[PDB]
DNA sequence: GATTACCGA
DNA sequence: TCGGTAATCACGCT
């Protein structure tokens, strides 16, 4: 993301510059919209994508003038079972189990 | 810049003097533009080599033309190493050894699909900055930056790029068959296959 | 291999005794340190500085992810260095002077809870190696014959 | 009921697609949408029905029966065809411009128009004579009848063309040519000019080349597929055509209204890259037009072709009906010519079978059963044609009076000949017809001789049998095609069915000298093998302990009466106590089979009058290469006495092979002691050596050839030695463990074996090469990182010295993991070069046959070879390369009439 | 049935002793690859080999020869 | 990606 | 000599 940086639009007025990346934890939103946690055995039993949200902040740049920063999430990104960032990491015998 | 041995020394003799007698200094940049494309192009003669050397030349150093004091050193160093080969100074580097043999593997391979669909969500903001500034003009002042940005992103252009291109395996870089589903009889054979 | 950042590893080679491109001629001048397919720096004599770096890291304090290499031509000498982050490795045991190095009183230790493969390569008794520092290694295959 | 004559190719005219065609098409559009699906444009105005709905062109034709209709494309300017191109530069450079002539004299017109008939014959050499012409008219630029109006030079690569013209006094401007410049000079080419060009004046016009009105080709050669169940996938054909007409519609109003006067040749230079995609997609300098997910469009010129196209994909090579495919599975209890059925794939393929009038009581019972119980029909057909069905509800009223003439379909049963395949089809004997029995399971079942030809193996894998059905048809599979007439092959004349690793080394334990039977043993075999002969097991030969007779005799009830062979086999391990027997029997040709015979050997086979007097049966009388005691069977004493000959051999020869038992333990491979060190002096002593000449180079005791480099020669010597060096050893090893244990029995007289991996179980298993060299590849001047570089010894440079018995150690493994991975390259390498050498080979020659007056010829009437093959005995039945075998007959013809 | 007889034995055409024991013959791509040359005109081949016979006066004489 | 060979200055 | 371009590379089955 700290490839890219500023680039356009043709306005002198507005600017944006890049701020920092979270990645949440898992958990996916349907129709009638309610989040809700994933839990990787239900996403291989009813077609889904089991997945993490990405919110990438972004600093607004009015004339020079930097004043306010809103988290915007950009999209979706899979995740590694059993990885660091997924509800499986440091999970003990008797509750993979569960 | 090349060595200092001058048994190498006087093979450099032999391809200077040959051809230096043809094109001078700061003119085969034009003569690229006399290979590009024919004609007077002018405009087009100058201004298409300085893409092509900037842009094809080693990208790995640098793409600005400060930098094209680093990549005459670079490049001027292979030249040494095929001219001791025509007198024999080494061997031939194989490659099989796995000194130089590495695996670019799902913590790279991830982030090359990562980059392609980020960078096209990108062009997709401006468009939808470029194309809100003028059918509402002005708005209220800070609430403009609460809708400018929040509303020109449109989310879902991102995610799909990401699931697609590894729900079927081939890669927009040409790259065929590299998300194959896991094979799953028999125990040794679903860790066989991650390995 | 995982990774490591790149340039701290170029200022901590750089005092000990790496002479930088500021001042190299280079050839014939016994040199041509590499770093990852990068030429950076020279040094004098080749068999005092690739045993120096294995020294320090078979006692803890750079870390563990370092590997010296040396070419030993009749008329070439190269000294490399990999930092990279996607090469294969393989474990083997440190011998040293004909003793193998850790025995019996270590290895209940792996018996026992006391310490493991984390404790091992930080006390410095295990080595992994490339394909490329592997060349210089000479490795027997029992205890028996060593 | 006609037949096609003769096919005559040409160019279609313009004139002659608007005749053909039904409707004008100017509409991009398919159904717009969801309801009444007609438009003007590309779907059906007019033009062709692929749905269920029955409007067409007033013609009925629902979907079932209707053929498309062409379509027509009024292109608003000229557009120059793709594959035409190539050879209207030919004719543009070979033509005086502006007034339509040749370029040459009327002396060599008056030459050259009576070449034409002298070579008028074969294509090659006409096709060489018309470059000549368009050499001449090329080097000239002055015409005799125009003064030489400055000609242009052409020029190509694709599709556009230039000239090179002056304007002011030298100038060379290259004014591209624009189809409309093009195609005026065309016409302007009188019709008798064609001859003297590779064209034809009814049949090809080179005007017709360029393409003014495009045809639209019909709705049923392009479907619209349906995705899931609403969505239609549309064809790559359709979908190029919608954005054809696009680029067209606009142009028309374009050069009707607007006028810019340059993207009007902008625009041009679009029609034409984007017909030229639709023709051949994959022509070179022309970027692919994609289907907008990431796929290429194949175009016609890939729907025709593309190695699964429309020559070798679906008319050359078809799907047929009336098959199966299963797995095969031994039995030896039926046949030669015989093949096991499971009966779910025989109650479900039919024969059609037309009662005539003496077995109108037999399909009475057929029809009348249903298709349940195995006798039974599916199909009966009147001889109308009206087919009807018997599942359903009665069979009664169809099983009324049958009314001579009609057609009934019923199942396979015990006689109907049935075919037989393997898929690869190497050779000629891969597709045999066979003589169906049915039996209950789910397996296709085989005779175990029957397996040389199809060269299989029963480790799960798949034949396939198909049906024919027409009487005329299926006598001829009868009679052409049934196994016992394959029984020696053409490629070498020795037979092919034959005994296999069973009957070889059963037969063995019949005939050695100590193979006396008992009499329950012999009357209890004579029932198995088939064979009928009443109470004459006779005469209890060797009474000596108790009445029970030899096991020569039991073989001797198999042969006719009167066979005369003898020959030499295997087993001969001593040459001196053959040339005794072979030396009376030259001389007294008919001695008493009593006295003087029973000082024979084991080795040499001597049978007289079908009574086997002397010998020990091996492979070399049966055998899937040659043996001439099943060879001298089918020349003598017709085909099929030699099919129960072999029926009745397996029967036999398994029977003695399962009651006398045939393990193979563990202690087959055992050594003793003092044996196994005698191979240790052995790989001491080479080492040694091997260790002396590393030193002789080293030091500079080279000693050189004068071919070879130091290197080269070093390595020779050095192979030399460990190659002897496994040799020797294998001797020791074989001349010390006997003949009597079941291994070498395996060994000598031949079924799965050799005397080479029986000596590589108990002693080396010698050096371990890769493709003529030494193991050299791996690191920097040492292989593995287990050995001090700069070495060449033996135990550093891949050289195995421990068994498969006495354990490798960890070096010696990883050198044989080696060495065994350039076995498994060179199957799957050298299998598809082979293959695609076949497909060479046999489309060029399929064309030949052998007349009645003895001669070869090719389709046109050129004599290939007279009085076939050095005339004129067929390969298959001469005796190993010769002819009529002078030698036998005295022998055999003499003896017969001697004897008496 | 000339072209199956013939395109049969190539596919059955594995390893053989690649180690010769000869000195004299070198380097004649046994084989499969020997085919192909064959059948295929290529007027190029590799490793031609012309086998030289001598006449009545450089027959028998070691040195001469 | 490798063999050829035909075609082109 | 000498450089250039296409056109080619098992059988069946999921
Ligand atoms: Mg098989
Ligand atoms: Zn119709
Ligand atoms: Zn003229």
């Amino acid at each position: 993301v700290n490839e890219f940086g500023e680039v356009v639009p043709d306005i002198p007025n507005f600017k944006v510059k890049f701020g920092k990346i979270r990645i949440g934890q898992p958990e996916f939103q349907e129709a009638q919209g309610q989040r809700r946690p994933l839990y990787p055995m239900d996403a291989r039993i009813r077609n889904l994508t089991y997945s993490a949200p990405l919110y990438l902040e972004m600093i607004p740049v009015v004339n020079g003038i930097e004043q306010e920063p809103v988290e915007v999430r950009i999209g979706e990104l899979p995740i590694m079972l059993k990885s660091k960032a997924c509800r499986l990491y440091g999970l003990s015998d008797e509750e993979l189990i569960k | 810049a090349v060595s200092d041995d001058p048994r190498i020394q006087q093979v450099l003799f032999d391809n200077l003097e040959d051809a230096s007698d043809i094109s001078t200094q700061e003119e085969a940049l034009d003569y690229i533009g006399r290979l590009a494309l024919p004609g007077q192009p002018k405009e087009y003669r100058l201004r298409r080599a300085e893409h092509i050397i900037d842009n094809n030349l080693l990208p790995h150093m640098g793409v600005d033309p400060e930098n094209r004091r680093a990549k005459a050193y670079y490049l001027g160093m292979m030249a040494l190493k095929v001219l001791e080969l025509s007198l024999g100074l080494r061997g031939e580097d194989d490659k099989d050894h796995y000194a130089n043999k590495r695996l670019k593997l799902a913590g790279d391979l991830l982030k090359d699909l990562f980059r392609v669909a980020f960078g096209q969500l990108v062009k997709d903001m401006q468009y939808q900055m470029t194309k809100t500034y003028q059918r509402k003009g002005e708005r209220y002042t800070f609430e403009n930056i609460q809708r400018f940005v929040r509303n020109s992103i449109r989310p879902d252009v991102l995610s799909e790029r990401i699931e697609h291109a590894l729900a079927t395996g081939s890669w927009p870089g040409g790259r065929t068959g590299v998300s194959q589903l896991l094979d799953r009889t028999n125990y040794m054979s679903t860790l066989s296959h991650l390995r | 291999t995982t990774g490591i950042p790149e340039r701290e590893v170029r200022e901590y080679l750089m005092k000990m005794g790496v002479v930088p491109i500021e001042e190299r001629r280079p050839a014939p001048g016994l040199y041509r340190v590499y770093l990852n397919g990068v030429l950076i720096g020279t040094v004098e004599d080749g068999r005092k500085l690739v045993e120096r770096i294995r020294a320090d890291r078979r006692a803890g304090k750079i870390s563990d992810v370092i590997n010296v290499a040396l070419y030993e031509d009749e008329e070439v000498k190269e000294v490399y260095i990999n930092s990279d982050d996607g090469r294969v490795r393989r474990p083997l045991i440190v011998v040293e002077n004909g003793k193998p190095k850790l025995t019996r009183e270590h290895v209940e230790g792996i018996k026992n809870g006391t310490l493991t493969w984390s404790d091992l390569i930080r006390m410095g008794v295990i080595e992994y190696l490339d394909a490329e520092e592997e060349e210089n290694a000479y490795v027997a295959t029992w205890p028996w014959e060593v | 009921k006609k037949v096609i004559g003769s096919i005559e190719f040409g160019i279609l005219s313009p004139q002659e697609i608007r005749k053909m065609s039904a409707a004008e098409i100017t509409v991009p559009d398919t159904y717009d949408d969801d309801g009444y699906p007609i438009e003007g444009g590309l779907m059906d105005k007019r033009l062709g029905v692929i749905d269920p709905g029955l409007r067409c062109e007033t013609c009925g034709a629902r979907a079932g029966e209707c053929p498309g209709h062409f379509g027509h494309i009024e292109l608003a300017r000229p557009v120059i065809h793709v594959g035409f191109a190539k050879t209207i530069h030919r004719v543009l450079e070979s033509t005086c411009r502006e007034c339509g002539r040749i370029k040459l004299t009327d002396e060599e017109i008056e030459e050259y128009m009576q070449k034409f008939e002298v070579m008028g014959d074969r294509k090659g050499a006409v096709d060489k004579l018309i470059k000549e012409i368009h050499k001449k008219a090329k080097e000239r630029m002055v015409c005799p009848h125009c003064g030489a109006p400055q000609f242009p030079i052409k020029f190509e690569r694709p599709t556009i063309y230039w000239e090179l013209r002056k304007d002011e006094e030298g100038n060379e401007y290259k004014h591209r040519m624009m189809p409309s410049e093009v195609r005026d000079r065309l016409e302007k080419i009188p019709d008798k000019d064609l001859p003297l060009l590779g064209l034809h004046p009814e049949k090809s016009r080179p005007e017709w080349m360029v393409l003014t009105v495009l045809p639209v080709p019909p709705v049923t050669m392009r479907p619209s597929i349906t995705l899931e169940s609403g969505i239609r996938a549309e064809d790559d054909l359709t979908h190029k055509l919608v954005d054809i007409i696009r680029i067209n519609n606009r142009l028309k109003s374009n050069i009707e209204a607007g006028a810019p006067q340059l993207i009007i040749e902008d625009l041009w230079d679009l029609l034409q890259y984007h017909v030229t995609t639709y023709i051949n997609n994959e022509t070179s300098g022309v970027p692919p037009a994609k289907h907008k997910s990431g796929r290429p469009l194949k175009t016609l010129a890939q729907r025709l072709k593309g190695k699964e196209g429309r020559f070798r994909g679906n008319l050359s090579g078809k799907r047929v009906n009336f098959s199966a495919r299963t797995v095969i599975s031994p039995d030896p209890m039926i046949s030669i010519n015989e093949v096991g059925v499971p009966l779910a794939v025989a109650m479900e393929l039919t024969v059609p079978e037309k009662v005539t009038e003496f077995n109108y009581e037999k399909l009475k019972q057929r029809v009348l059963n249903g298709p349940e119980k195995y006798p039974g029909a599916n199909y009966v057909i009147d001889p109308e044609g009206r087919r009807i069905r018997l599942m359903e509800s009665n069979r009664e009223l169809i099983a009324e009076k049958l009314d001579i003439g009609w057609t009934v379909e019923r199942h396979l049963e015990d006689g109907d000949v049935v075919l037989f395949n393997r898929q690869p089809s190497l050779h000629r004997m891969s597709i045999m017809a066979h003589r169906v029995r049915v039996m209950p399971y789910r397996t296709f079942r085989l005779n175990l001789p029957v397996c040389p030809p199809y060269n299989a193996d029963f480790d799960g894998d798949e034949m396939n049998l198909h049906v024919p059905q027409t009487e005329e048809a299926q006598a001829e599979a009868k009679i052409l095609m049934e196994v016992q007439n394959h029984i020696i092959s053409p490629r070498y004349g020795g037979p092919l069915i034959a005994g296999i690793q069973d009957h070889i080394s059963g037969g063995y334990l019949l005939t050695r000298e100590g193979a006396y039977f008992t009499r329950y043993e012999v009357e209890q075999m004579l029932m198995f093998a088939g064979m009928d002969v009443n109470e004459l097991p006779e005469p209890d030969k060797y009474e000596n302990g108790e009445p029970l007779w030899s096991g020569k005799t039991i073989f001797s009830l198999l042969l006719p009466d009167d066979l005369t062979i003898w020959y030499r086999n295997k087993l001969c391990d001593e040459p001196e106590r053959c040339e005794a027997l072979e030396k009376l029997i030259e001389e007294k040709l008919i001695p008493d089979p009593e006295e003087v015979r029973k000082l024979a050997y084991d080795g040499f086979v001597y049978i007289q009058n079908g009574k086997l007097l002397s010998g020990a049966v091996d492979k070399k009388a049966y055998g899937r290469e040659d043996g001439k005691l099943l060879d001298i069977i089918v020349r003598e004493y017709g085909v099929e006495r030699a099919r129960q000959f072999l029926d009745q051999v397996t029967k036999l020869t398994i029977w003695v092979i399962t009651h006398k038992g045939f393990t193979t333990a563990i202690d087959d491979e055992d050594l003793p002691q003092e044996a196994i060190d005698r191979i240790h002096e052995i790989i001491r002593e080479a080492e040694e050596k091997v260790q002396r000449l590393i030193e002789a180079y080293k030091r500079g005791e080279l000693e050189p050839l004068p071919g070879k480099t130091l290197e080269e020669t070093l390595e020779s010597k050095i192979m030399a030695v460990l190659a002897e060096a496994r040799d020797n050893a294998g001797k020791v090893a074989e001349r010390y463990l006997g003949m009597n244990n079941h291994a070498v029995i395996m060994a000598k007289t031949g079924a799965r074996g050799k005397i080479l991996n029986i000596t590589q179980m108990a002693a080396m298993l010698g050096q371990q090469s890769i493709r003529g060299k030494r193991l050299y590849r791996g690191y920097r001047g040492r292989v593995l990182t287990h050995f001090k570089p700069g070495d060449l010894g033996a135990r550093a440079r891949g050289f195995v010295t421990n068994s498969y018995k006495s354990g490798l150690t960890p070096q010696e493994y990883f050198f044989h993991a080696m060495g065994g991975r350039e076995g498994l390259v060179d199957t799957a390498v050298r299998t598809a070069q082979s293959g695609y050498m076949q497909r060479r080979l046999i489309n060029a020659l399929q064309d030949l046959k052998v007349d009645y007056d003895g001669t070869v010829r090719d389709p046109t009437g050129i004599i290939v070879q007279f009085k076939y093959g050095e005339d004129g005995v067929d390969p298959m039945k001469s005796w190993q390369g010769k002819t009529v075998d002078v030698d036998r007959v005295i022998v055999r013809t003499l003896l017969k009439m001697r004897g008496g | 049935v000339a072209a199956q007889s013939i395109g049969e034995p190539s596919t059955q055409m594995t390893l053989n002793t690649f180690h010769y024991a000869g000195v004299a013959e070198i380097n004649v791509t046994l084989g499969l690859p020997r085919i192909i040359e064959i059948v295929d005109a290529r007027k190029n081949p590799s490793t031609p080999i012309m086998t030289v016979y001598l006449d009545e006066e450089h027959r028998y004489d070691r040195d001469k020869a």
